[PDB]
């Protein structure tokens, strides 16, 4: 019921422009000071911005030197956070926030009691590309998989057999490679009794260049038969 | 400015956990005798969640076997019990000013008995090879504790800058880690040479093991 919807973010230029949003439900929207943090590799989780029940004032960390805005439409219970002149260092995973505190003289101190899921923002010139889908040819206990090479941007999905095989299967978090492009591979182990037999077959799914793969991964043959 | 201790704990099932803050300027407000100090669980994939606030005030829902305590500039987590679900990073927050900041994170794992990894290694695909590329994979399968270290050798030679690892997180069944090491090399390298070997030191190991191939065998 109560909950933070959160869309926008995804790939941006160096340099450029991106917009964040985050969709309230199950409270009262207005009651609430709202704030946006994010977690980034080289800051760790850190506070952005706040923006107060009416919208009419705003605060920002000023390590940020005034490059996000945060603002919120309470006829729609949105908020939003609206980044500039992004900067590799800017790359990382955003939340909004509920903020539940209080106001005095000296400033406003509150704990953050209800987040989004994170929306992950990537700074980046690479261009979108698909992978390609390489086996791991296998070999009481054999290891295959598949090689998902050379994307942008993240993610990708790896099912096995179309789902139907998920015990033993290991799927990688991906690498950055020096080329911007990311990298991962998928394995799972198997029954040697079962090579030959039955068929193992890696489902890579990247969206975001329209690819879909399905790569039978098959045990390596060694004779001039094949 | 937050620091806590240790930047991560392997913790039994069943036994007690405990995570230390250490805050650079006081936050207990003498006038109400309050510490302006919050904790906060975040599992693998999921946002932060709140736990505790005025130090030890567990929010509505939270157990009892989550406890926060100290006052000043020292506090803890401690959790008692420790269930699966409790793996997670935990961080702590402070609101004695306008600029909230957090620590840098406690990574809490499951301890387990030491498990040795399977070794496995890949040559790279002939249609790889098409492509003007050779990726050389190794897999640690299934080992505790995370801790490993992998090199790789071509023709007895140490190879240095080339190659990248990825590690899953915590199996959530069998508490164990897998790790990939890649070796890339161009086809043009990759056929200069004929041994190629991934090299495993790990705890479980009463020696390093080798897995190797001979190219085009
Ligand atoms: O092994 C634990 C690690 O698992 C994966 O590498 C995750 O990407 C990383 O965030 C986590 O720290």
């Amino acid at each position: 019921q109560v909950q933070l919807v959160q869309s926008g973010g995804g790939v941006v230029k160096p340099g450029a422009s991106l917009r964040l949003a985050c969709s309230a439900s199950g409270f009262t929207f207005t009651d609430y000071y709202m704030s946006w943090i994010r977690q980034t590799p080289g800051k760790g989780l850190q506070w952005l911005a706040y923006i107060t029940k009416d919208g009419s004032e705003k605060k920002y960390a000023d390590s940020l030197q005034g490059r996000f805005a945060v603002s919120r439409d309470n006829a729609n219970n949105l908020v939003f956070l609206q980044l500039n002149t992004v900067e590799d260092d800017d790359t990382g995973v955003y939340y909004c926030a509920r903020d539940d505190g209080y106001y005095d003289r000296s400033g406003y101190y509150g704990v953050f009691d209800l987040w989004g899921q994170g929306i992950r923002v990537t700074v980046s010139s690479a261009s979108t590309k698909g992978p390609s889908v390489f086996p791991l040819a296998p070999s009481g206990t054999a290891a295959l998989g598949c090689l998902v090479k050379d994307y942008f941007p993240e993610p990708v999905t790896v099912s096995w057999n179309s789902g139907a095989l998920t015990s033993g299967v290991h799927t990688f978090p991906a690498v950055l490679q020096s080329s911007g492009l990311y990298s991962l591979s998928s394995v799972v182990t198997v029954p040697s009794s079962s090579l030959g037999t039955q068929t193992y077959i890696c489902n890579v799914n990247h969206k975001p260049s329209n690819t879909k793969v399905d790569k039978k991964v098959e045990p390596k043959s060694c004779g001039r038969l094949v | 400015l937050l620091t806590q201790s240790p930047d991560s704990l392997a913790v039994t099932l069943g036994e007690t956990a405990t995570i230390t803050c250490r805050s650079s300027r006081n936050i207990l407000h003498s006038l109400n005798n309050k510490n302006y100090l919050a904790w906060y669980q975040q599992r693998p994939g999921q946002a932060p969640k709140l736990l505790v606030i005025w130090a030890s005030m567990r929010v509505s829902g939270v157990a009892d076997r989550f406890s926060g305590s100290g006052s000043g500039t020292d506090f803890a987590l401690t959790i008692s019990s420790l269930q699966p679900e409790d793996a997670a990073v935990y961080y702590c927050q402070h609101y004695y000013t306008t600029h909230r900041t957090f620590g840098q994170g406690t990574r809490v794992e499951i301890r387990r008995t030491v498990a040795a990894p399977s070794v496995f290694i890949f040559p790279p695909s002939d249609e790889q090879l098409k492509s003007g590329t050779a990726s050389v994979v190794c897999l640690l399968n299934n080992f505790y504790p995370r801790e490993a270290k992998v090199q790789w050798k071509v023709d007895n030679a140490l190879q240095s800058g080339n190659s990248q690892e990825s590690v899953t997180e915590q199996d959530s069944k069998d508490s164990t880690y897998s790790l990939s090491s890649t070796l890339t090399l161009s086809k043009a390298d990759y056929e200069k040479h004929k041994v190629y070997a991934c090299e495993v030191t790990h705890q479980g190991l009463s020696s390093p093991v080798t897995k190797s191939f001979n190219r085009g065998e």
